[PDB]
RNA sequence: UGCGAAGCUAAGUCUGUUGGAUAAUGGCUGAACGCCUCUUAAGCCAGAAACCAUGCUGAUUAAACAAUACUAUCUUUUUUGUUUGCUAAUGUAAAAGAGAAAUUAUAUAUGUACCGGUACAUAAAUAAUCCUAUCACCUUUUUCGUGAGCUGAGCUGUGAGCUAGGCAAUAGUUCUUUAACAACAAAAAAGAGCACAAACUGUAGACGACUUU
RNA sequence: CCUUCGAUGUCGGCUCUUCCUAUCAUUGGGACGCAGAAGUCUCAAAGUGUCGGAUUGUUCACCCGCUAAUAGGGAACGUGA
RNA sequence: UUGGAUAAGGUGCCUAAAUAUUCGCUCAUGAGAUCCCAUAAAAGGUGUUGGUUCAUAUGAACUAGCCCUGAAAAUGGAUGGCGCUAAAGCGGA
RNA sequence: UUGUUUUCACUUUCUCCCCGCACUAAUGUGGGGAAAACUGGCUUUAUUUCUUCAAUUAUUUUUUUUGCUGAGGA
């Protein structure tokens, strides 16, 4: 245990930062970022005609000495993900009936049917700014998108729980919604 | 201690170190107001306050839960029966005590403008680790049944912006009565010049 | 030890004390709620006892075995002798509960509704509402700015008038009636002209919706266990009778619950039926208004031979679904849903 | 203006007590502006006022004053113990006295 | 024998709601440990007849309170006092300068100007501060502000001053420094209806109470 | 054998209320040697409900049925002014 | 009886005296909290820290403080109560 | 069956240089070397009031402000 803890960020070339009281403002190309982080004990480094940021925690004990490391890889994760757009690689995936889509309203109030034949309403939301919309390569794939690692991510999270079936096997039944890689634009 | 009234603004404010040091002051003799004390913290999770609460609401006297303990949601009334707990409630002195306190949710209209007094013994951010997970009382009263949490806000709101603009006035007020201090001073004769100097006046 | 066999208790704690209510009339504790999309528009009515009658119908409801085959049912028509606003009551929200900012009464009130202040109008001055009526317009417009600045809840000061029903008594029932709608600025102009006059239902009061009824309930004084909680009967071996509770408790607690059904008073309790859906808009003197075009018949909301213990109807009707509570000549208030 | 003061003012707590035991020969009394010990051992010669009124004269006036004087420090907070001509009524806790600047 | 109004009555008819956080589970990120990794690391969501509300019943369960309507000779200043059961009349849980209006963040906030962002100031023992106290009296030279009466403005009064003058305190060493607030009594000056009972009712009822005329 | 022998009314049933959960059914879940059914193990949960009878004084029991289930208990072996 | 000073025990309020100083540990969606004393075990623990041991700043195996599971009962409920987490908890000084 | 001695490796720096050449938390840093030694210690000189002369113990002499008590009557 010891008492300066930090690292030093490579900042993308491609974005320009800026600090004030832990609420980093940057602006990429596709926007602005700021977030919210006042449930950590964090200081902050900087420069801009030199660049690279530095999160510092002081007298980080190692149970919240994590904290940094997830934020040191996240925010810059995040400008290289607003930069170049996060793709992750989902699968509609069907045994029997081949998915029925009605995406309504432009990205937004997605809907699935299709699924175990119920013929019912169902549907699960995702971020704003955030899209997950029909690859025209293959109808069986949805291609993910966006700007924050947790934009980009959260959309991919909230829809393999959604539409869930009941008393049946998965090591047989083998339905699913799957999510298996990451790109970029 | 020694003012006819304290008012203490229970914003940010722990809720056992508040009440005992309330209840200090009541048994000596001190009138107190609480005011909005719907943002008093509680150290702990909002769950595991939620979860006291929950405890305390499942307890009544099974002949006759009219006799029995009445559980007084709104928060105000919350750090009210805490200052209770803390003095001798039981004895004419103590329930002299008792009634010497007020408890309010916001600031109602006499306590717009008089000082509202803070006790850094009990605030959150002397007396918590940063780390450490607290609750919000008007969030645990409103989880509880109480269910004025949002008019009590939209009150203080207006609140503040009256406070905004008072305040504005009287930093004008304040900063006129000193630039004619400056030259109300160099017209004075130099001997009461150099007192007023010399003992930072 | 536990009970050998085991049955729902006896009655509902859910309507205790069963005492008897304070008061004659049936009080609202709730009125329905309001939205910010809804437009302006009225919220309540009263009434006395009306009737509670069958009308013939005919099921569509896909499925079932009667359907298109003819149908008897159970519903209410009910009674408006014209209700009188006479007064406006602004209230505002606050942390001890919604409280009056001020109410403003009409220029010129009746006499039945002056009655009701009193109780011995006969020998009184008959000096209530005789100098607060004769104030200028300036001071209705310096508060009733107040009134849409500062309160969210309005609330119409009515009153019935028992000359129009078979009714001994002479004292109006006063109740005040909430007004519904959405935005704030859009009740000025509405809460403005419809202020003094009676009250026509058709206004509001429209086919397929839902509404309310509140009441007090027939009085039997002090009655026993087996009638007031509906308890079994001891046999008839019995020592000192066998209407009543056996065990009222066990040892410990050393006390009985209030759980424990004994004697007491049964009835001329306050009560609310719900989910009562209106059906039918209707009037008093138009002929062609209960029966219908199967039947082409001649007759109306007029009863025959005489309503028993109650008089003549001469006033409006409607209908709405379900039976009501209370005696003959008991006043019936009116909610929606 | 008028009605200079020259004392200090004081609070009369309870009596010099235990847990559910009682000394009414000491009386616990708190002075305005004392929180250690170290400064409430700068009032230990000075004598104490308890100014009371009552509800008819008695010498032609309407108050009552009984003397005393502080003893010496309790705690460690600036509260300091008294002893009185006669024991302090238990029904003026609470209430204000003067620690006089003499001697 | 019968119905058996209505009453009472079921063995009949009528009626018997939607909102919040919410366990396991699945995830976003991602360390410890190069990298993997629901977190025996940190921060964020999906989600039950249970919970709390909504709704309903009481509310002398709060010795609770509000608005309204009418009425009760009634209401404002001054002086002296409150040192047959009665017919003048005083009580303090706390006066001694009881002095003090931003809001907020605590791993910095607050202002001002621009479009949450920018820049610049302010703040960081912050009440360890600031504000308010004694210059009596009278006389004279006058100065600047607020109210009565008067037509942005003249006069009087008031508050604060400036010049100059001469004028007071004394009770023997302290026994609380009789100094606050509120009330009351007397004397002066000014202005300013209803309920119970009774009869009736029976929507009520052991009696009270309740509903009525 | 600690209290009660200048007396705490000693079985069962009936009636009535409340409480516990070690959950029988109902609610929402995880697992299965789980295709579906029907079930078995298990989690959060006590809101709601847990019956009609023949024999027996019986508790206990055992049959006939219905049910969705006919779960286990406490309250001075709950309850004899 | 009058003063002084203490024992046991305490000093957040109830409750007289420390929201004392100083150094660590602990977050519990049933934390813990003074002999007698008012219950808790076997079995599971890559959080902390000092460890201890061996393998070429590089892996495990153990070990032990705190915390968690194990840990279910009947009127409503008790570290004595309130409450307490930069402790008012645990182990010292 | 021990004493004894010898061997090297250490410390001050805002010293400086070079490489990464800014990679520093800084008005520098990670690595390799030159510097004197403004650090320091050592031996002296007259002084301890320019400035320290402490802490503990033993042995002594006082001092500030103050609480309570006054038996007796030779």
């Amino acid at each position: 245990k010891t008492i300066v803890s930090t690292q030093k960020v490579l900042i993308p070339e491609g974005v320009k930062v800026a600090i004030n009281a832990r609420k980093v403002t940057v602006s990429g190309k596709y926007g602005t970022l700021r977030r919210s982080f006042r449930h950590l004990p964090i200081d902050i480094r900087l420069n801009k005609l030199k660049k690279y940021i530095k999160v510092v925690m002081w007298f980080g004990v190692p149970d919240s000495l994590a904290c940094i490391r997830t934020v040191c890889t996240h925010l810059k994760n995040m400008f290289t993900g607003v930069t170049k757009k996060f793709l992750y690689k989902m699968r509609l995936v069907h045994a029997h009936f081949p998915i029925n889509s009605n995406i309504v309203d432009n990205n937004t109030r997605i809907e699935i049917r299709n699924y175990l034949g119920e013929k019912s309403v169902r549907f699960v939301k995702a971020l704003p700014g955030v899209v997950i919309e029909k690859s025209p390569n293959v109808k069986d794939e949805i291609y993910v998108s966006g700007a924050d690692i947790e934009n980009v991510s959260l959309t991919a999270a909230l829809i393999h729980q959604s539409v869930l079936c009941r008393n049946k096997d998965i090591r047989k039944f083998l339905d699913g919604i799957y999510v298996s890689e990451v790109t970029t634009v | 201690m020694y003012k006819k009234e304290y008012v203490i603004d229970c914003k940010g404010h722990l809720l056992g170190r508040l009440a005992s040091l309330i209840a200090k002051e009541l048994l000596n003799g001190q009138r107190i107001v609480a005011v909005r004390c719907e943002d008093i913290n509680i150290s702990g999770s909002l769950y595991r306050n939620k979860l006291k609460y929950q405890e305390f609401l499942r307890l009544r006297t099974n002949t006759n839960p009219k006799k029995g303990p009445l559980h007084l949601r709104e928060p105000s009334k919350i750090l009210w029966r805490c200052v209770r707990g803390m003095l001798p409630h039981k004895t004419y002195k103590g329930q002299l005590a008792l009634k010497k306190l007020k408890v309010c949710v916001g600031m109602p209209y006499p306590y717009d403008k008089k000082k509202k007094y803070v006790l850094p013994s009990a605030l959150r951010a002397f007396r918590l680790k940063k780390h450490r997970r607290y609750c919000r009382l008007g969030t645990l009263s409103s989880r509880v049944g109480w269910n004025y949490d949002t008019l009590v806000k939209k009150n203080e709101v207006l609140r503040k912006q009256v406070s905004k603009a008072y305040y504005k006035k009287k930093v004008n007020n304040l900063n006129e009565k000193k630039e004619i201090k400056t030259e109300a001073l160099n017209l004075i004769n130099p001997e009461q010049r150099q007192v007023l100097e010399n003992f930072g006046y | 030890s536990h009970r050998k066999f085991e049955r729902p208790r006896h009655g509902s704690l859910g309507f205790l004390p069963r005492k008897r209510c304070k008061r004659l009339r049936g009080k609202i504790r709730s009125f329905p709620k309001d939205d910010k999309e809804k437009p302006p528009h009225f919220t309540a009515f009263m009434g006395y006892k009306a009737g509670m009658t069958h009308i013939v119908r005919e099921v569509d409801k896909p499925g079932s075995k009667l359907h298109k085959k003819e149908i008897v049912e159970a519903c209410t028509i009910i009674e408006c002798a014209p209700m009188v606003v006479v007064g406006i009551v602004g209230y505002r929200e606050t942390p001890k509960g919604l409280r009056i900012l001020s109410t403003v009464w009409a220029n010129h009130v009746s006499d039945e509704f002056r009655r009701r202040y009193y109780k011995n109008w006969y020998k009184s001055e008959k000096k209530a509402f005789t100098k607060s009526l004769n104030v200028p317009e300036a001071t209705k417009n310096c508060l009733l700015k107040r009134i849409e600045k500062y309160c969210t809840v309005l609330r119409a000061i009515c009153h019935t008038q028992p000359s129009k029903t078979p009714l001994r008594m002479k004292k109006a029932h006063i109740m005040e009636v909430q007004i519904n709608g959405g935005s704030m600025k859009e009740k000025l102009e509405f809460v403005k002209e419809m202020l003094e006059k009676n009250l026509p239902v058709s206004t509001v009061f429209n086919p397929n919706e839902m509404i309310d009824v509140i009441s007090v309930t027939k009085g039997h004084g002090t009655k026993g266990v087996v009638s007031r909680y509906g308890v079994k009967r001891l046999p008839r071996k019995t020592h000192r009778g066998l209407r009543k509770v056996a065990c009222i408790g066990a040892w410990h607690p050393a006390r009985v619950q209030f759980q424990i059904p004994r004697h007491g008073q049964k009835g001329y309790f306050h009560r609310t039926e719900r989910n009562k859906k209106i059906y039918r808009i209707g009037l008093k003197t138009d002929k062609n208004s209960a029966s219908t075009d199967a039947d082409i018949t001649e007759k109306k909301i007029t009863p025959m031979g005489g309503f028993p213990h109650y008089g003549v109807v001469n006033e409006d009707f409607l209908l709405l679904k379900g039976c009501v509570a209370g005696t003959k000549k008991r006043p019936i208030t009116l909610r929606k849903n | 203006l008028q009605a200079v003061r020259l004392y200090e003012k004081g609070v009369i707590l309870g009596y010099k007590r235990s847990q559910r035991n009682q000394d009414p020969n000491f009386t616990l009394i708190s002075i305005k502006n004392v929180n250690t010990k170290k400064h409430a051992q700068f009032y230990v010669g000075k004598r104490v006022a308890y100014v009371y009124r009552t509800t008819k004269h008695h010498d032609g006036v309407k108050i009552k004053c009984i003397w005393g004087k502080v003893c010496r420090t309790h705690g460690n907070s600036g509260v300091i113990r008294a002893k009185f001509k006669t024991h302090i009524p238990p029904k003026a806790f609470g209430d204000r006295v003067r620690i006089l600047m003499y001697p």
